[PDB]
C-alpha cells in the first residue's frame, strides 16, 4: 500500500533527529544538525491533500 | 540438554470447584537405577502458584533458579509487591512458555514438561501445560509422561467437561489424584511410593503436603 | 562445455563450444564462455554453473582496473599468474568448484604468442596446445603439431579436431566459436571452425 | 562461567550483513570487487563444512576473559569488571597504526601476557582497497 | 540430532461470502493417539476485523499469531490508528513466513476478513509465504473429506454468492459432523468465527468425543 | 563507562534471548524496524549443517509441504514489435476454490514481467523484492532501468544464497529504448543467460517449433505463440512493448 | 509347501525403487473389545467383531498384523477341533496355549500376532497373554492394544478377588469404555463374551451401544 | 501405452443390486474387472500381479465348478481369495482386490475388500480401492445413500467416478460399470 | 537380542543351606518403562525338586525349559529321579549349542538324596558354574557386595530366608526393572515349600 | 540338541551339483531346457539375497526330529533311534504315487501328526519332463 | 566422551560423621584393560578443608578443579574461608554451563565451623544433591545395597573408617577398573588427616 504523507514526514524528521539520540534509542549518527528545510506535498486516501 | 541423564517421571493435576490440585513423586532416576530419593518437583511460586516439572533434573534446577530470580525481580523497588503487585500464574506461565519456545528455536532445548497451576486474583482457576518443543495447552485435567496415558482417563471420569468443575469438591478431586498416583506406582517402573501434593484454593490459600505415601495396596492375589 | 586452444608461431587460436544449460531450450548466437581480459589477452573458461562466470567477470574487472590505473597492459604471463592466485584464493575457505581456463595472449614486449592453462585447483601450465571437456584429440595434436606452424595450418588442425569431436557427439552439438589473438588484437573467425 | 566457547553459530543472514563492503550501486548487495576474495565466494558457503575446532580457537581468549570478568563481578562487585573493561577500551581505542598489526605493550601488560607466547603471536597473519584510507574510514566510521 | 518439530493435527476451513467471511476449526488438540485437550481454540481475532488460524505444529502457529498481533499493535501506533486492510495483512504474513525460509514454520495459515469493497475475502498461505486469495479452502487432516461435501452441497446447487450466514454455518457444521464420523483425529468440538461489517461473532458446537 | 556498568549489572532477559537487538526486532518489541529492511533477514538454524537440516526436513504428510510452481510450458520470444510471452493456463486442483484466475506470470512493474518455475514462494518473494529495487533505482537515476541491470541484480541476489535451498527459474523480459527488447533467463544456480527464444517446462521440445522471423506482426506473433503453446499441450498471452506490457488472454 | 518366499527379491527391488481386556471372576472369565476398525486415520468400519472363537468355550482377541492374527487363530482352532475329536474330550486352554506358543516360536517373531486368550475347560477358568515371539504369561486381568493403558488404569482401579459375573462384566465394559473415550484407536461399541464354568458361552454383540 | 499400473475400483450396494466400476485408459484392452459366473473381482495395483491373480482364480473357479457341480458364491470366493493371498505371506502380491456379487439362494448383495495378505474387510455401504485420488473416498462418502434402486445406484457411482476424474488426470479417462441384480447383469462404458 | 522381544530384567537368587536349597525371585515383568505384569511367577519347575529361574529372552528360555522338562520326564521313565547335575548338563547343552540363535541364562536349584542340595549357574554364552550361592539379573549388580559380606555355609532355614529377603529387598530398591512380591521355594528332604513376601513387609527391613 | 536349524549354508558349488538335470551333450554342465526355471537362473544367484527365515522354516521339522533322536540315544540307547529311523525308512521307501503328493497315513502316525495341521498341509504346493517316467527314473536311480 | 580420551573408572565415597567428614577413593587409572597408573592420588584439594573426587573425562575435571581452586583463592582474599555450599555451587555452575562440551562429575566433601561437615554430589548433567553420604564411579554400582544396610548417622571416626574401608574393598573386589590402595582424608575441627590402606590389609576383611 501507499505510505501516508504524515508517516513519511515523521520518518524524515526521525532521521533529522540523528544529531542526538534517535527516536527508537539509536546512537548518534551525525556530528551536526541538518542545514536544510523541506516542504512535503502529498495525497492519501485517509487525509486527502496535505502539505507539511 | 541434547540428552537427559537424571529424570523425574510424571506430574498430574486437576481443577475442582474452588481451586486446583497438583501432585508429583519424589524420585530422580539415573536410567534403570533409582538413584536419588528425596527430589522435590513441585515448586511453589508466590502464595498462589505451583509449578510441576518432569524430565531432566539439572534443567529443572535451572528453571527453579529462574523462578526464584523472577520472584526477586518482582519485588525490586516495589512497595506493594505482596499485596497487589504479586505475581499471577498467567505471568509465570507466559514467561516460562516464552523461554521454552526460545530455547527450542535455538536447537538448545530444556528437556522438561511443565504444568503451571494456581488461582488468579479474580478467583479463576489456572492450569496450563508447556513442553520442550514450546507446545502449550490447557484442560480441566493435565498430566505428563506415563500419567498422560493412565492418570488422565481416571481424572476425566470425575471432571469430563467445564460444567463438571462446579460439581467437584476438594475431597473428591484429592481422592481421584491419590488413586491416580497409586495406579502410576503400580504400573510405572521409574516411579516412587513417596510423593508430594499441593492444593491451591481461592479461600484457604496454598496447602503443601510432603512425605505422602501410596497406601492400601492390593498385594494379596499373588499367592495363587 | 569443451574448450580447446592451439598456439601457432605468430598467434593463439581458442575454440569454445556454444553450448547451453540443460532443461531449457535457447536460441542464441553468442560466445558466452569467453571474456576479453585485455585487447591482447583473451580467456576461455569451462566448468559448472554461475560460479565460473562470476570468477571470469571478477578477473576481467580487476584487469580492466589495472589497465586504466597504469595506462598500460599487463603481459599474458602476469595475467595468468594473477588468475592463478585468485583461483587459489577463491577456494581457501569453501568446497572447490569445477573450473578450467585457457588464457591466450600476444606479448608485444617479446612479440610472441603465449598460451596457459589453469585447472580447478590452481595449477598453471604453459602449453603449446590444450583442451578440456573431452573424454582422443591428444594424439591428433601430437602427430600434427609443429612449433612454426602458420595460422592457416593451426586452423586446419583445429578443424580436424572439431571433426573428431563431432564424430562422437549428437546433433545437439551446434558448433564451436573460434577466436584468434595476434599482434593486431583479438578477432573472430566468422566463417567456420 | 563458560570454558569452551558457546553460541558461535549465526542465527540470521542477509545480503547486507557486511556493512563495510556494501555496493554503492545497489546498497542491498555486497560489492564483490572490493571484497577481493576471488569473486566466487557466496556467503552461504561460509555456513557449512567448517572445521569444528575453528570456532573454539577463534573465541577462546574472549571466553576466558569473559569468565574472569564474571568471577570478578561475583566476588568483587560490578566496579572491578567495569574498571578492567574501561582500561582495555581506553588502551585499544587510542591505538591507530595503519602500517602495523602487532599489539601494544600496554595491552599485553593488561592481559598479563608480558612473558607469554602463543601461536597467534608466532603467526600474526592487493589490487583494491588495502590502503591507509580504507583503515581511516573504518576507524572513523565515515 | 534433536528434532524441533511436532504435530498436533487439526482441521480448519475458511469460506468467503458475499458480504461476510467465516473461519472454522476443530478444537481437538492431540499427540499421536492421545488427547491433549478437547477445547483448544485455533482461530483467533487479530483486530481490525481479521481472523487468523495456523494449523499444524501448534508452537509455530502460536508464535506466528503472536508476532502478527504485535506487528499490528506497532502499525496502529505508527500510522495514526489506521485500519489494516486484509491484503496488507496477507503481505505482512507472507514476509513473516518467508523470514524463516531456512528454518520454516511447520504450519498452514488461513486468514479471513472483509476487503475494501465490503466483500468477504479469504487468504491461504504455504509454509514459506506463498499466498493466494480464495473463495473456500480446507486444511488439515480431514480436508480431503470436507471439500467434497461442500462441492456436492454448493456450486462455486444454490450459488455461494446468494447464501446467507446461517446457511454457510449449517454447511460447515454438517461437513464437520461427517468428517468427525469418518476421521479419528476430528471430533470433540467445532468453533466458527464470522466476520461482517458489525465485527466478529463466535459460535461453538459439540462433536463426537470418541 | 556507565554502559559498561549496566552490562555488568544484573538472567531472565538472557534466557529470553532478548538482550540481542535482532531478537527484539524480529518480535516487534522496540518497533516495526523488521518491516523496514531493504535487504530481508533470513533465519538459519544455529547448527553446523543448516543445509542438511533443511534438505532433510523439507523432503518429508500434511498439506504443510512447500508449494511448487507449475511445470507447465512457458514460452518467450522477441521480434521487431517487442516481446511475446505465452503460458499454458491449465490450473491444478486441490482442496480449495479459486476466487479468480491464478496468474503464473509475475508483473514486476508496468514494464517488467517474470515467469515462475520451481518454488512458487521464492519466485514471488524475490520478484517483488526486485520490483522494489528497480523502483528505487529509477527514482535515484530518473530513468527506467535496463533489463540487463535488473537481471544482474536478481542473479547476484540468488548467487549470494547458492546452495542454501532456493529453487527458482525465471525469464525477465523488457523493452527499453536503448536496448530494444530483451529477454534474460535467471535460475537459482546463478546462471544468467540472454536469449531470443526460451521454452521452459514439460513439452518444451514441442513448443520449440517456433516459423520465427524478426518481421512478424503483432497479431502473427500472438498467433504463433498461441499455436506453439497448443502444440506443447487455455493460453495466457502477454505483449511487451516499449510502453509496457499488455495482457490479452486467450 | 507352506508359506511361500517367492517374489521376495522382486519386492525388495521394487521397494528400492483397539482396546482388548480379559477379566477373571469367581466362576469364570470375561473377554471384551471395541468395534472400531481403521485403515490409518480413516474409520473403515464402525461395527467390527474382534472377538474370535478358537473353540466353543475358548475365545481370543488379537492385535498386530490382522491377517496373521486371524490365520493363526483359525489354524489353532482346526488343530483343537481335531485333537478334541481324537481324544473324545473337551479341549483345554493349556493345549491351545501350547500350540500357539510353539507355532509362534517356530516363525521367530515374523508372524505379528499378539493375543489375549480366555477359556473354560473341565479343569477350570483360564486367562493368558501371548506374544508374537512365543512368550506367554498368566494373569487375573489383562489389557492389549493401543488403548491398553487406559483400560489397565481402570482395571487397577476397580479389581478385587471376589468378583461376581455382573461385577466382572461391568468392570470389563468400563475398561473398554475408557479405552474408547481416551484413545483415538477405539471408540464405537463394546463386544463382550462371558465364559462361565458348567454353562454355555455367552456372546454379547454391542453390549453397550 | 504399456503403463497400466494403478487405477481405482469402486463397489457399492443398493437394494437387491450391486455396482462395481473401474477406470480404463485411453484409446490409440486391459480391464481390471473380471467375473467367474456371478462373482465379480476388481484388482488394483501392479498389472502383472493383476493378470496372475485373474488367471489363478479362473483356474480355481473352473476346478471348483467341475468338482462341486455348481457355481461358487460370493462368500466362498471371498474366503478363497483370502486364503490364496495369505499363501504368499512373505512374497505378497502388490494388489488391492474388491469382490462384489449377489448370493443366489438368499438374494443378499455382498461386497468385500482385501489387503495384500488377505485380511477381509466386509462393508455394508461401499469399498474404494486404489491410490489414484485421495478425494475419491470423500466423494463416495458424500454421494452414497443406503438402499438405492439400480438406476439411482448407477447414477451415483457414475457421478462419483466422473467427479473423481475431473479433478485428476484427463484426456483419455474412461470407466467401466457393472450393475448386478439377482438375474440380470448390465455392463456399460463411460467415455466422459 | 531380537527386535521387539520380551526381555527378563529380573532379580534371581539361589542359596544352599544346611538342610537343602532355596530359590528366590521378584515378580516384575516390564516392557521398557511400562510394567506388563507385576505378579508374574518366575520360579520354573522342571522336576519335583529341580527348579530354575530364567534370564534373557523370555521365549527362548521358555522353549528351553519345556524341552528340559520333557527330557527329565523321559529320563525318569527309565532311571527314576534325576540329579541336579544331569538337569544342569541338559540346560548347558541346550544353551551352548544354540548360543548363536538364542539368548538364555539359567539358574538351577536342586535337591537329591546323594548331593543334598546344589546350585548351578549358566550365564549367557552357555558355560556352567557350580556355586554355594548364585545371583543373576539386572538387579543383581547392586547386591554383589552385600551378599559377599553376608553369606555363610551351612546356615539354618530361617537365616537363609532372611538373607535372601534382605538381598532381594535391596535389589528391588535400586533396580527399576525389579519389584512386586518376593517368591521363594525351599527344597529339602521334607518336601517343597512355597513362600511369598509382600512389599509392606520387606520394605521395612 | 539343536532347536533352531544350523549349518544351512552351502560350502562348495559346482556346475554339476544337480545330478538329475545334467546335460547329455556336456555332462559337466546343467541342462537349462529341462530345468524349466525360466532359462535365466544361474546357480550363483541362489547363494545371495535369501530371506533369513526360509532356511529356518525349511529345516525346522528335521531339526526337531534329530533332537528327538539324540534324546532317545542319550536316554534309551542306540536301538531306539535305530528302530525309529528303520520304521520311517521302510514306510517312505515303499510309497510310490507319481500322481499324488500327499503323505501317507502311516507316516503321519509315526510322526505323531494324526490330528495336527500346519501350513505345509494347507498349502502343499510343464513343457518338458514333468511326467511319470521322470519320477520313475529318479526313484530307481537309472 | 571424546575419542581416545582418558576416562575415570574409579570408586569414590564420602561419608559425614559426628565430628566431620571423610572422603575415600581407590588409586587405579586404566586405559581400556591396561593399568596406566596403580598409585594415582584421586583426592583433589580445592581448599584447606574442601576436597573433591572426580569422574568422567580426566582433562575436563582437572580444568574445572583448577578453575574452582582459583575461584576459591579469589573468594578467600575477600571474605575468608568459604563454605562447602559455595564450592559446590561453583562446581555445579561450571559443570552445568559446559555440559554440552565437557563430561564431568564431582563429589565434594567439606568442613566449616557453621555447617560442621557436608557432602555434595554433582553427577553427569550438572545437577547438585546434598546427602549424608555419597558413592560414585564404575565400582559404586556393586555397593549400593551394602552401604544402604550399613550407614548410620553420627558415627564415630573409627566406625566411619571401617565402613568406608569395607565398602571400597568390595568395590575393588568386583570392579575391574578399581584397585590398588585405599586413600582417605578426614576433615574435622582438629585439622586434615590423611590415611592409606594397602591391599594385604583390606583384602582380608
Amino acid at each position: 500500500e501507499d505510505i501516508n504523507v504524515e508517516s513519511l514526514t515523521q520518518s524524515v524528521c526521525d532521521l533529522a533527529l540523528r544529531f542526538g539520540e534517535g527516536a527508537s534509542g539509536e546512537e548518534r549518527l551525525m556530528s551536526r544538525p541538518f542545514g536544510v528545510a523541506l516542504l512535503i506535498a502529498g495525497h492519501d486516501a485517509d487525509d486527502g491533500y496535505q502539505l507539511f | 540438554t541434547q540428552q537427559p541423564i537424571v529424570t523425574g517421571t510424571s506430574v498430574i493435576s486437576m481443577k475442582y470447584d474452588n481451586g486446583v490440585i497438583i501432585a508429583a513423586d519424589n524420585l530422580g532416576s539415573y536410567g534403570s537405577l533409582l538413584r536419588f530419593n528425596g527430589v522435590e518437583r513441585l515448586i511453589p511460586v508466590g502464595d498462589n502458584t505451583v509449578v510441576g516439572i518432569s524430565g531432566d533434573i539439572s534443567d529443572m534446577q535451572h528453571i527453579e533458579r529462574l523462578l526464584k530470580d523472577l520472584v526477586t525481580e518482582n519485588a525490586y523497588d516495589n512497595p506493594l509487591a505482596d499485596a497487589e503487585e504479586a505475581l499471577e500464574p498467567s505471568y509465570i506461565f507466559e514467561y516460562l512458555a516464552t523461554v521454552m519456545y526460545q530455547r527450542r528455536s535455538k536447537m538448545n532445548p530444556l528437556w522438561n514438561a511443565i504444568i503451571v497451576a494456581g488461582v488468579q486474583s479474580n478467583g479463576d482457576q489456572f492450569l496450563r501445560y508447556v513442553n520442550l518443543l514450546g507446545v502449550t495447552y490447557s484442560s480441566p485435567t493435565l498430566a505428563t509422561g506415563f500419567g498422560a496415558h493412565m492418570a488422565n482417563p481416571l481424572l476425566r471420569k470425575v471432571v469430563d467437561r467445564e460444567s463438571d468443575i462446579p460439581k467437584t469438591t476438594v475431597q473428591v478431586a484429592e481422592e481421584a489424584i491419590v488413586n491416580a498416583m497409586r495406579v502410576l506406582y503400580y504400573r510405572d517402573a521409574r516411579s516412587s511410593r513417596n510423593f508430594s501434593l499441593a492444593i491451591i484454593d481461592k479461600n484457604t490459600g496454598l496447602t503443601f503436603k510432603k512425605n505422602l505415601q501410596v497406601e492400601n495396596m492390593k498385594w494379596d492375589f499373588a499367592k495363587d | 562445455d569443451i574448450i580447446l586452444g592451439i598456439r601457432v608461431q605468430d598467434s593463439v587460436i581458442l575454440a569454445s563450444s556454444k553450448a547451453v544449460t540443460r532443461g531449457i531450450s535457447v536460441l542464441k548466437d553468442s560466445d558466452d564462455k569467453t571474456r576479453q581480459l585485455s585487447p591482447h589477452t583473451l580467456m576461455s573458461f569451462a566448468g559448472e554453473a554461475g560460479d565460473t562466470v562470476q570468477f571470469a567477470e571478477y578477473i576481467q574487472a580487476n584487469i580492466q582496473l589495472y589497465s586504466i590505473r597504469e595506462d598500460y597492459e599487463l603481459s599474458p604471463q602476469a595475467v595468468s599468474s594473477f588468475v592463478r592466485q585468485e583461483l587459489a584464493k577463491s577456494i581457501r575457505s569453501r568446497r572447490p568448484y569445477q573450473v578450467n581456463v585457457l588464457i591466450g595472449g600476444y606479448d608485444k614486449k617479446k612479440n610472441k604468442p603465449e598460451l596457459y592453462q589453469i585447472d580447478y585447483l590452481g595449477t598453471k601450465v604453459e602449453l603449446p596446445y590444450g583442451a578440456h571437456g573431452y573424454s582422443y584429440t591428444f594424439f591428433l595434436l601430437d602427430h600434427h603439431y609443429r612449433p612454426d606452424m602458420t595460422t592457416e595450418e593451426g586452423l586446419d588442425l583445429l578443424k580436424l579436431c572439431v571433426q573428431e569431436l563431432e564424430k562422437r557427439m549428437p546433433m545437439d552439438f551446434k558448433g564451436v566459436i573460434v577466436k584468434i589473438v595476434d599482434k593486431d588484437g583479438i578477432r573472430q573467425v566468422d566463417d567456420f571452425q | 562461567m563458560n570454558i569452551v566457547p558457546q553460541d558461535t553459530f549465526k542465527s540470521q543472514v542477509s545480503t547486507d550483513q557486511d556493512k563495510s563492503v556494501l555496493s554503492s550501486a545497489v546498497p542491498s548487495l555486497p560489492d564483490t570487487l572490493r571484497q577481493q576474495e576471488g569473486g566466487a565466494v557466496p556467503l552461504s558457503t561460509q555456513l557449512n563444512d567448517r572445521h569444528p575446532l575453528e570456532s573454539t580457537l577463534k573465541n577462546w581468549e574472549t571466553t576466558q576473559r569473559q569468565r574472569q570478568m564474571e568471577q570478578y563481578r561475583q566476588i568483587f562487585g560490578i566496579a572491578e569488571p567495569m574498571k578492567r573493561t574501561m582500561e582495555m577500551e581506553i588502551v585499544n581505542r587510542t591505538d591507530f597504526n595503519p602500517l602495523s598489526t602487532n599489539g601494544s605493550i600496554h595491552r599485553d601488560i593488561l592481559l598479563n601476557k608480558e612473558c607469554s607466547i602463543d601461536w597467534e603471536d608466532v603467526y600474526p597473519g592487493t589490487m583494491v582497497g588495502d590502503d591507509v584510507h580504507s583503515k581511516i574510514e573504518k576507524q572513523l566510521g565515515i | 540430532q534433536f528434532n524441533p518439530y511436532g504435530d498436533n493435527g487439526g482441521t480448519i476451513l475458511g469460506i468467503a461470502g458475499e458480504d461476510f467471511a467465516v473461519l472454522a476449526g476443530d478444537t481437538r488438540n492431540i499427540t499421536d493417539y492421545s488427547i491433549n485437550s478437547r477445547y483448544e481454540p485455533k482461530v483467533f481475532d487479530c483486530g481490525d476485523n481479521i481472523v487468523m488460524s495456523a494449523n499444524g505444529f501448534a508452537a509455530d502457529g502460536d508464535a506466528l499469531v503472536k508476532r502478527f498481533k504485535n506487528s499490528v499493535k506497532w502499525y496502529h501506533f505508527d500510522h495514526n490508528d489506521k485500519k489494516l486492510s486484509i491484503n496488507s495483512a496477507a503481505r505482512n504474513i507472507q514476509h513473516l513466513l518467508y523470514g524463516k525460509r531456512f528454518f520454516p514454520y511447520y504450519v498452514h495459515t488461513i486468514i479471513a476478513g472483509l476487503d475494501e469493497d465490503g466483500k468477504g475475502a479469504v487468504y491461504s498461505f504455504d509454509p514459506v509465504g506463498s499466498y493466494e486469495r480464495e473463495q473456500c479452502r480446507a486444511g488439515g487432516a480431514a480436508a480431503s473429506l470436507i471439500m467434497p461435501f461442500l462441492d456436492n452441497q454448493v456450486n462455486f446447487k444454490k450459488p455461494l454468492k446468494y447464501l446467507s450466514v446461517e446457511e454457510v454455518i449449517k454447511l460447515v457444521r454438517d461437513s464437520f459432523t461427517s468428517a468427525t464420523e469418518r476421521h479419528i483425529q476430528v471430533g470433540d468440538g467445532l468453533e466458527i468465527l464470522i466476520v461482517t461489517k458489525d465485527g466478529v461473532r463466535k459460535e461453538f458446537y459439540e462433536l463426537k468425543r470418541d | 563507562m556507565q554502559a559498561i556498568a549496566d552490562s555488568f549489572s544484573v538472567r531472565l532477559v538472557k534466557e529470553l534471548q532478548y538482550d540481542n537487538e535482532q531478537n527484539l526486532e524480529s518480535d516487534f518489541v522496540t518497533g516495526a524496524s523488521q518491516f523496514q529492511r531493504l535487504a530481508p533477514s533470513l533465519t538459519v538454524p544455529p547448527i553446523a549443517s543448516p543445509q542438511q537440516f533443511l534438505r532433510a526436513h523439507t523432503d518429508d504428510n500434511p498439506d504443510c509441504k512447500i508449494k511448487i510452481a507449475h511445470g507447465t510450458t512457458t514460452l518467450a520470444f522477441r521480434f521487431q514489435g517487442g516481446i511475446i510471452v505465452a503460458v499454458d493456463s491449465r490450473a491444478t486442483a486441490g482442496n480449495w476454490v479459486a476466487s479468480q484466475t491464478v496468474k503464473k506470470v509475475i508483473e514486476i512493474n508496468p514494464f517488467l514481467l517474470g515467469t515462475m518455475a520451481g518454488g512458487a514462494a521464492d519466485c514471488q518473494f524475490w520478484e517483488t523484492w526486485l520490483g522494489s529495487q528497480c523502483r528505487l533505482h529509477e527514482l535515484r537515476e530518473k530513468e527506467r532501468i535496463s533489463v540487463a541491470a535488473a537481471s544482474k541484480i536478481l542473479s547476484n541476489l540468488v548467487y549470494q544464497y547458492k546452495g542454501a535451498g532456493l529453487s527458482m527459474g525465471t525469464m525477465i523480459c523488457g523493452y527499453t529504448r536503448k536496448e530494444g527488447p530483451t529477454i534474460y533467463y535467471v535460475d537459482s544456480d546463478g546462471t544468467r543467460l540472454k536469449g531470443d527464444i526460451f521454452c521452459v517446462g514439460s513439452g518444451q521440445t514441442f513448443a520449440y517449433g517456433v516459423n520465427y522471423k524478426w518481421d512478424l506482426s503483432v497479431e502473427d506473433a500472438l498467433y504463433l505463440g498461441k499455436r506453439s503453446i497448443l502444440a506443447a499441450a487455455s493460453v495466457n498471452l502477454y505483449h511487451v512493448t516499449e510502453d509496457g506490457w499488455i495482457y490479452h488472454g486467450n | 509347501a507352506g508359506l511361500s518366499f517367492d517374489n521376495y527379491q522382486r519386492n525388495n527391488f521394487l521397494a528400492e525403487n483397539t482396546t482388548i481386556v480379559g477379566v477373571k471372576f469367581n466362576n469364570g472369565v470375561v473377554i471384551a473389545a471395541d468395534t472400531r476398525s481403521t485403515q490409518g486415520p480413516i474409520v473403515a468400519d464402525k461395527n467390527c467383531a474382534k472377538l474370535h472363537r478358537i473353540s466353543p468355550k475358548i475365545w481370543c482377541a488379537g492385535a498386530g498384523t490382522a491377517a496373521d492374527t486371524e490365520a493363526v487363530t483359525q489354524l489353532i482352532g482346526s488343530n483343537i477341533e481335531l485333537h478334541s475329536l481324537y481324544t473324545s474330550r473337551e479341549p483345554r486352554v493349556v493345549s491351545a496355549l501350547q500350540m500357539l506358543k510353539q507355532h509362534l516360536f517356530k516363525y521367530q517373531g515374523h508372524i505379528g500376532a499378539y493375543l489375549i486368550v480366555a477359556g473354560v475347560d473341565p479343569t477350570g477358568s483360564h486367562l493368558f497373554s501371548i506374544h508374537a515371539h512365543g512368550s506367554t504369561d498368566v494373569g487375573y486381568y489383562l489389557s492389549l492394544g493401543s488403548g491398553s493403558l487406559a483400560a489397565m488404569a481402570v482395571l487397577e482401579s476397580h479389581w478385587k478377588q471376589d468378583l461376581t459375573k455382573e461385577e466382572a462384566i461391568k468392570l470389563a465394559s468400563d475398561a473398554i469404555q475408557a479405552g474408547i473415550w481416551n484413545d483415538l484407536g477405539s471408540g464405537s461399541n463394546v463386544d463382550v463374551c462371558v465364559m462361565e464354568i458348567g454353562k454355555d458361552a455367552e456372546y454379547l454383540r454391542n453390549y453397550l451401544t | 501405452p504399456s503403463s497400466i499400473n494403478g487405477g481405482i475400483v469402486v463397489a457399492m450396494t443398493g437394494k437387491d443390486c450391486v455396482a462395481i466400476a473401474c477406470d480404463l485408459r485411453l484409446g490409440s484392452k486391459f480391464e481390471k474387472i473380471f467375473h467367474y459366473g456371478h462373482v465379480f473381482l476388481g484388482i488394483t495395483g501392479l498389472a502383472t500381479d493383476v493378470t496372475t491373480l485373474n488367471e489363478m482364480f479362473r483356474y480355481k473357479t473352473n476346478l471348483y465348478k467341475l468338482k462341486e457341480e455348481r457355481a461358487i458364491e460370493p462368500e466362498t470366493f471371498t474366503q478363497l481369495v483370502s486364503s490364496s493371498l495369505y499363501e504368499r505371506r512373505f512374497g505378497p502380491y502388490f494388489v488391492g482386490p474388491v469382490v462384489a456379487g449377489i448370493n443366489s439362494k438368499s438374494g443378499k448383495p455382498f461386497i468385500a475388500g482385501f489387503d495384500l495378505i488377505g485380511c477381509i474387510d466386509e462393508a455394508k455401504d461401499f469399498i474404494v480401492s486404489g491410490t489414484a485420488s485421495d478425494q475419491l473416498f470423500g466423494m463416495c462418502e458424500s454421494l452414497y445413500e443406503p438402499n438405492l434402486e439400480p438406476e439411482d445406484l448407477f447414477e451415483t457411482i457414475s457421478q462419483a467416478l466422473l467427479n473423481a476424474a475431473d479433478r485428476d488426470a484427463l484426456s483419455g479417462w474412461g470407466a467401466v460399470v457393472y450393475i448386478i441384480k439377482k438375474d440380470e447383469v448390465v455392463k456399460r462404458y463411460l467415455k466422459m | 537380542l531380537k527386535k521387539g522381544e520380551v526381555s527378563l530384567g529380573t532379580s534371581i537368587m539361589a542359596v544352599t543351606f544346611k538342610d537343602g536349597v532355596i530359590l528366590g525371585a521378584d515378580s516384575r515383568t516390564t516392557t521398557g518403562a511400562y510394567i506388563a505384569n507385576r505378579v508374574t511367577d518366575k520360579l520354573t519347575r522342571v522336576h519335583d525338586k529341580i527348579w530354575c529361574c530364567r534370564s534373557g529372552s523370555a521365549a527362548d528360555t521358555q522353549a528351553i525349559a519345556d524341552i528340559v522338562q520333557y527330557h527329565l520326564e523321559l529320563y525318569t521313565s527309565q532311571y527314576g529321579t534325576p540329579s541336579t547335575e544331569t538337569a544342569a548338563s541338559v540346560f548347558k547343552e541346550l544353551c551352548y549349542e544354540n548360543k548363536d540363535n538364542l539368548t538364555a541364562g539359567i539358574i538351577v536349584a536342586g535337591y537329591d538324596d546323594k548331593n543334598k542340595g546344589e546350585v548351578y549357574t549358566i550365564p549367557l554364552g552357555g558355560s556352567v558354574h557350580k556355586l554355594p550361592y548364585a545371583i543373576a539379573g539386572s538387579g543383581s549388580t547392586f547386591i554383589y557386595g552385600y551378599c559377599d559380606k553376608n553369606f555363610r555355609e551351612n546356615m539354618s532355614k530361617e537365616e537363609t530366608v532372611d538373607f535372601i529377603k534382605h538381598s532381594l529387598s535391596q535389589a528391588i530398591k535400586w533396580d527399576g526393572s525389579s519389584g512386586g512380591v518376593i517368591r521363594m521355594v525351599v527344597l529339602t528332604a521334607a518336601g517343597v515349600e512355597r513362600l511369598i513376601f509382600y512389599p509392606d513387609e520387606y520394605e521395612q527391613l
